[PDB]
């Protein structure tokens, strides 16, 4: 069979106009019997081949406002719905000229002088382009679950390791550069019988000052001033240094390492160098971009005694009688709940992350391996401004009440947070940015009371 | 060995892996053996306390010596003082679209959209001296079924315009021609049945590979880097920004971005969903684990290449073409082959990894034609015999199909 | 709290009998001759799959293969064979939350997320399924939302023939192409009529319409192969009490000796 | 819960044993005590789970023939050349469970990492360090871990209790 | 159903699967710590304490936190019954998400261990509590002077039904 001049084989099918003709016995039979002559509404108008003079293209060089490429490459005349001489499609059935067309942007439409946020930058919609400022700011990298990370510049992996591992680190190369050492290290223990292995406690030494986030608590290990500055906010516990460095600890897994963008080309670790080069962030602690993960991984323990990990077996081939489990729980991440996020956040890798971590959580404490997964989608997606509510009484909740005094009811559960809550170290209600939707439990302090005091962690009039 | 009995000194012993661990230590001083000051402990080879001059450095397992050196195809390193020194290198670049669907970008991010349109892969930002255009359709009943039905490359502003479709004919300016041509500023040969080749004097190269299944592999030579744009992304070693579209601003999604490039209004908008093919038969799925898995497997026909190539995504692409596809047999070898190709590329060859499965392919030349799992040269024919040179890139990464036996040229009647 | 008193749930009951006729949950009766492998069930509705049930033929309309996936457990139905997982079992046979039992007419597999598969011996394959899936499923029993044609011969403002629907429901194995069957013309050929409209079945008539029926046991009738004409009529009389019993009725035997007779141990 | 630290002398979180029998516990008292039984060096007896429990064993020289752990459902026993895991014997650097046991040119080390180091010297010294959350929650011959020396170890009924039948 | 299979002896839940034992004891402690200290007296917990390691060992195909939560809530209940109303769930053991049932705006449900056998509804509108049932903890309404009937049929405060 042949279609538009392209020969189909036998039991192959073709798409036209909504119609799926498949090619069999030499003949191409189409659902629904035939394909209607298709209309198309004023002002666009069927062009058809059957009187198609040399060097005419009719349909196939008409360009809307999602097609982006401007040039006609059609060589030959395709029949179709053609708008008035210089004017395109706006998808809408009209026809408008191409500087008119509305900015397209992850699904979305937008019209001339519309604003939109990337990273920290502004972008403003103009004659079918984005206009961004150049600002720099900050790049996260992000460590959760069973050793699932994810570096600055955006080189996603998995890594299992039972020792002590560098996260991230100055002075690497030269060891003198400028500004004050700084080293985040993570410390490991296996969790599962997979040989899967997942984070317990997070040290930050930063000058000679020492950190300790652990169990739940943190530890002032110390030796000037503290150079810290610790803040519980939602679920999420908040280490601010003045060099630039933020940390976000979920306290039982997960950790976001916020580094500005002074930091880059300095830094060295399992979180990468930071450069905007994913490729070069496999680059062991000699200084040579490996293809091995298990290698790069082995080469950033702390103790060179350490015995050196190996590669884990697969969770759901290991552990199969869980699998349906997993995928039963995970679909969370492909369902409704996060539908309005699809478009902004790829939902794939988490999904993965949390089928194998759920599949790996053999040795007790399945929902938290299941919570801390779907957690870290929630995060990516409330980073850019998704504020989407998806823990309820069955899936991951909170136990906001507890935090309610005798007789008062004050703390609610918010998806992205309060940026600029009143508090007696921010008493003008000031808030800085540079995190986004911190999920938990937050106090609404009444009129009465309007200053949260955290070390009493009341509603007081004044601090 | 050498080291000393000392009361007091710092736990964390300098080693030529970590000669900084000294430095970077939290514990108390404790009494112990510890290199004497200006070595740092050989864990590499287990000689003692060696000098950091003297320390070795290991990659990929094995120790190397100092002043020794290696190179990979992008960079050259050489050991000193324990440490890797790496001096970068000309490298081209390769862009990838495999089953139809499955695309992986000249700085290595990949993807997996299911287009049903013709979509701009590579060209030029600022100018139009080649472009390379795809016309992936849906090849099936359901939308997830992408058949890769032409490849598009244009020059100099469309003057020089040849398609070549997924049936193996070539059209030059809309003119049914013969292989191989050698037109303005490009030649277009067929090394075997299996692979149409076209080189450009721009520093672009086109591997088609017609059986089973039209794939295609784009090479770039390092001087376009920073400069090009379409669907294989803009060719300057950073991932994040391969989904920027034209607009200026990068997508999120691969099917938002990929939707850009269309050419055609009527085209659909293609939404990506979270499809699992495996899932819907046992049979596909037991039969694409049964023949896909070879790809994994250390110890198979494939394993002398798992140092090359990472086959995890190579396995994805074999289980998801399996169990979507109507043909699972072609999409099975057409991973395989893809996989096979990278190896090549790399320079490993897997002779002899069609017994078992892929098998037909062996036997389908026409008469005088044999297959060879090796095709690094050109075919010898009548007229490369009497003139004396033969239209051929003379280099490009080998392939494999059914080719004239040696001591045989080929005819002008497709004869050996 | 869901009330629910009407024994009538037709609704709720997908079958095929016979020469090819099948009955969606929606109360649509056609005929679809494909001798490939079809998906007589699936519960697409949401982002996992609870349950999967492919049926196949040969030749005789007779089930060959029955293939169901039923939260991670794969079973197999062949004629004389139980495979759970790939792996010969003898019945009764349970879990995982699935049971399976052999009677001396029928095979039947419940799930206890909610779903009976009922493989007859009269060659006859019985789904019921709960209410929960309701709006949710695709397959050879329609999309179980109560509208009979509606998304389900709808492609896009397309009225589909049982044909083209059940070529649509189409899933081939991975070695095995398959050919659509040819629409073949009609070959222009009334025992039923006395039994259906008879007292036999009229505590049935009011509950279940017998028209659909009337029609598969005439197209039974005309083709079947052998001149057993009296006895060539027995599937679709069967399914039409199965029917009558789905929907609160109190079917009266209508069997005997020499029409359509049973043997029981 | 922030805990600050400033002081680096933290000898209230080491009980170790050596010489000729020589005791010295968490809380700082020395004494002496020549029993060549299996004796429990240190256990976590303050909860309802017991996070580590290590038990001593002397044979004559007073030297040491016998250490068994119990960390976590993890069964360590370390004896002159040999160590044992659940039973199993293995080769060092060993790591389980966030235990790791390695030997040294004059130590056998066993760390977990619930928060306890445990040192098997060549001169036949055990040492004990613990993370302070464990204070006030011991009990053995190392003491009860409260800073303070002679209450709650030498009383067992509000009498004093020799060295010996401590 | 006489054709149901009859059901075999199981396995022991621990020595199948010992990995988990460790876990399923130190999760299960909480039954015998301060937590129930005043419960000890009243409702003895052993077998409580048995079931709830033996399905923390076997709870291995999936949600062994639902496991956990079920053995020790018996515990709870059993407690509660006897007029003892001890608080055992914190946001880390067992939470209950209670805001979830907080309409927009307002704060109204809280936890109660003993529950509240008569709270103000309009299906028991003078304020009744009829025995019979004791310390079903859980979420529970308190509704304002402003609005002191609770509505369950619509789920929230109102002055009248
Ligand atoms: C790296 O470059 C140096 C200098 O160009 C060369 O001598 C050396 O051979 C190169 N490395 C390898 C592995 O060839
Ligand atoms: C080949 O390309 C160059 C640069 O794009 C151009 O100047 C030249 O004319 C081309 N060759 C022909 C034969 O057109
Ligand atoms: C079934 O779901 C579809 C999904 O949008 C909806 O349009 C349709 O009305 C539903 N049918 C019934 C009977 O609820
Ligand atoms: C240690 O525990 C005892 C027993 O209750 C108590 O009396 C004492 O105050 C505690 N000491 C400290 C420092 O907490
Ligand atoms: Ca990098
Ligand atoms: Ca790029
Ligand atoms: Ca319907
Ligand atoms: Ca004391
Ligand atoms: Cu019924």
């Amino acid at each position: 069979c042949y279609h538009r001049g392209s020969m189909i084989p036998n039991g192959e099918s073709v798409h036209d106009s909504g119609a799926i003709c498949t090619c069999t016995h030499g003949k191409l039979s189409c659902i629904g019997g035939q394909a209607p002559a298709p209309v198309c509404a004023a002002p666009m108008v069927f062009f058809d081949c059957r009187n198609a003079t040399p060097g005419d293209t009719g349909a196939g060089c008409q360009k809307s406002c999602h097609t982006l490429d401007m040039t006609c490459y059609s060589p030959q005349c395709v029949p179709g719905c053609v708008c008035p001489d210089g004017l395109v499609a706006d998808g809408e059935g009209g026809c408008i000229t191409a500087e008119d067309c509305p900015c397209v942007h992850n699904e979305a439409s937008y019209r001339a002088g519309q604003t939109i946020r990337v990273g920290c930058n502004t972008c403003t919609c103009d004659s079918r382009m984005w206009r961004c400022t150049d600002d720099p700011c900050l790049a996260t990298c992000a460590v959760y679950g069973d050793g699932h990370y994810l570096t600055f510049d955006g080189q996603s992996y998995s890594f299992n390791g039972d020792c002590e591992y560098t996260l991230v680190q100055n002075h690497c190369g030269g060891k003198d550069s400028t500004q004050d050492s700084f080293r985040v290290v993570t410390e490991n223990v296996p969790c599962g019988t997979t040989g899967t292995t997942c984070s317990k406690a997070i040290k930050i030494f930063l000058g000679g000052f020492e950190l300790k986030l652990s169990h739940g608590k943190v530890e002032v290990i110390g030796t000037q001033e503290v150079p810290y500055t610790i803040r519980q906010m939602g679920i999420y516990l908040v280490v601010d240094t003045d060099i630039g460095l933020v940390l976000l600890w979920d306290k039982k897994t997960s950790i976001f390492i916020n580094l500005s963008p002074e930091f880059k080309g300095r830094v060295c670790g399992l979180c990468g160098n930071f450069d905007d080069i994913a490729v070069n962030d496999f680059a062991t602690r000699s200084r040579s971009v490996v293809g091995d993960v298990l290698e790069f991984g082995n080469s950033w323990k702390l103790s060179p005694s350490c015995p050196d990990a190996l590669a884990p077996k697969d969770p759901c081939t290991a552990n199969p009688f869980r699998k349906s489990w997993a995928q039963k729980q995970c679909s969370i991440l492909h369902g409704p709940t996060f539908a309005a996020c699809h478009a902004h956040v790829e939902p794939a890798r988490y999904y993965e992350a949390c089928v194998n971590d759920a599949c790996a959580c053999d040795s007790g404490g399945d929902c938290e391996c299941f919570c801390t997964a779907v957690a870290a989608y929630a995060q990516a997606c409330h980073e850019v401004g998704l504020c989407v509510s998806w823990r309820t009484p069955s899936i991951c909740p909170l136990f906001c009440d507890y935090y309610n005094p005798e007789g008062q009811c004050e703390w609610h559960y918010q998806p992205c947070g309060v940026p600029c809550l009143r508090t007696c170290r921010n008493p003008r209600g000031d808030c800085l940015r540079d995190v986004r939707g911190l999920e938990g439990c937050y106090p609404k302090c009444p009129p009465e009371a309007p200053i949260f005091d955290e070390d009493k962690m009341q509603c007081v009039a004044t601090c | 060995n050498n080291m000393q009995y000392h009361e007091c000194r710092s736990p964390c012993a300098d080693t030529c892996s970590n000669q900084e661990h000294s430095r970077a230590c939290e514990d108390h001083c404790v009494a112990g053996c510890f290199c004497p000051e200006g070595t740092v402990l050989d864990d590499i080879g287990q000689t003692g306390c060696v000098p950091v001059s003297k320390c070795a450095c290991v990659y990929n397992g094995a120790a190397y010596a100092p002043g020794a050196t290696y190179s990979t195809d992008c960079t050259n390193c050489t050991c000193s003082g324990g440490r890797w020194s790496c001096q970068e290198v000309p490298c081209p670049g390769t862009c990838s679209v495999l089953g139809g669907a499955h695309f992986s970008t000249f700085d290595g991010k990949q993807y997996t959209v299911h287009g049903d349109c013709s979509y701009v892969l590579t060209k030029p930002c600022d100018s139009s001296a080649f472009t390379v255009l795809a016309e992936l359709r849906r090849c099936g009943l359901t939308d997830s079924e992408t058949c890769l039905k032409s490849v598009t490359l244009s020059l100099d502003g469309a003057q020089t315009v040849v398609v070549i479709k997924a049936s193996g004919e070539v059209f030059l300016n809309q003119i049914y021609t013969q292989l191989p041509i050698s037109a303005a500023n490009v030649t277009i040969f067929r090394p075997s049945t299996f692979f149409i080749i076209a080189q450009t004097s721009l520093g672009l190269q086109l591997n088609l590979q017609l059986v089973p299944t039209m794939q295609l592999f784009m090479q770039l030579a390092p001087k376009l880097r920073g400069q090009t744009c379409g669907l294989c992304g803009n060719f300057n070693s950073i991932q994040a920004d391969d989904f920027r579209t034209l607009s200026g601003v990068v997508e999120a999604t691969a099917a938002a971005f990929f939707n850009t490039f269309k050419t055609q209004a009527a085209c659909p908008n293609i939404r990506n969903s979270f499809e699992d093919p495996c899932s819907l038969s046992v049979e596909n799925e037991k039969y694409a684990q049964h023949w896909c898995s070879q790809l994994t497997d250390a110890d198979g026909p494939f394993g002398r290449c798992h140092a090359a190539v990472k086959p995890g995504t190579y396995y994805s692409n074999c289980m998801f073409d399996t169990c979507n596809c109507e043909r699972s047999e072609d999409c099975l070898c057409a991973a395989l082959s893809s996989y096979v190709h990278a190896c090549a590329a790399k320079g490993v060859q897997l002779g002899g990894w069609r017994d078992g499965v892929c098998t037909k392919p062996m036997t389908t030349c026409p008469k005088s034609m044999t297959y060879h799992y090796h095709v690094s040269t050109c075919q010898p024919t009548c007229r490369s015999l009497s003139e004396g040179d033969i239209t051929c890139s003379v280099g490009f990464i080998p392939v494999d199909g059914c080719i004239c036996p040696k001591g045989t040229f080929l005819d002008d009647t497709g004869k050996c | 709290v869901v009330r629910a008193s009407n024994p009538a749930h037709n609704g709720r009951v997908c079958s095929t009998w016979g020469s090819f006729h099948y009955k969606t949950f929606d109360g649509d009766v056609f005929r679809f001759p494909g001798l490939c492998n079809y998906v007589f069930s699936e519960h697409c509705g949401a982002a996992y799959e609870d349950f999967n049930i492919q049926l196949r033929r040969s030749q005789a309309p007779t089930l060959s293969r029955v293939l169901m996936k039923v939260d991670g457990v794969v079973i197999q139905l062949t004629k004389g064979s139980v495979l759970v997982n790939g792996h010969p079992v003898l019945l009764p046979f349970s879990q995982s939350g699935v049971l399976i039992q052999q009677s001396s007419s029928y095979t039947k597999v419940e799930a206890r997320l909610g779903l009976v598969l009922m493989w007859n011996h009269d060659d006859s394959l019985l789904l019921e399924l709960d209410t929960k899936y309701a709006n949710k499923t695709c397959g050879l029993c329609g999309d179980f939302n109560g509208m009979p044609v509606v998304s389900e011969l709808l492609s896009h403002n397309t009225k589909l023939t049982p044909m083209e629907f059940g070529n649509l429901q189409k899933m081939d194995d991975p070695t095995d192409q398959c050919q659509d069957p040819v629409p073949e013309p009609p070959r222009n050929c009334g025992i039923c009529e006395e039994l259906l409209h008879g007292q036999l079945f009229s505590g049935c008539v009011a509950l279940v319409d017998v028209g659909s029926y009337l029609e598969a046991c005439r197209q039974d009738l005309c083709f079947c192969e052998d001149t057993d004409l009296l006895s060539c009529v027995c599937h679709t009389l069967a399914e039409y009490s199965r029917q009558c019993t789905h929907a609160g009725g109190l079917p009266q035997d209508w069997r005997g000796p020499d029409f359509c007779p049973q043997k029981c141990p | 819960p922030v805990v600050r630290a400033s002081n680096p002398a933290h000898n209230g979180r080491v009980c170790s044993t050596w010489g000729s029998f020589h005791y010295k516990t968490f809380d700082g008292d020395v004494f002496r005590f020549p029993g060549l039984c299996n004796y429990v060096f240190s256990e976590h007896c303050g909860a309802a789970y017991e996070d580590f429990n290590i038990q001593l064993r002397r044979s004559q020289a007073p030297t040491l023939s016998r250490v068994l752990m119990k960390v976590d459902g993890v069964v360590i026993q370390l004896t002159k050349g040999s160590v044992l895991v659940n039973g199993h014997p293995v080769l060092l650097p060993f790591s389980q469970s966030g235990v790791l046991i390695q030997q040294s040119s004059s130590y056998t080390k066993v760390e977990a990492r619930l928060g306890l180091v445990l040192m098997w010297n060549h001169d036949d010294s055990l040492l004990l360090e613990l993370d302070t959350k464990y204070a006030n929650k011991t009990c053995g011959l190392c003491g009860d871990f409260n800073g303070m020396p002679v209450v709650s170890e030498l009383l067992s009924h509000n009498t004093k209790l020799t060295p010996m039948e401590f």
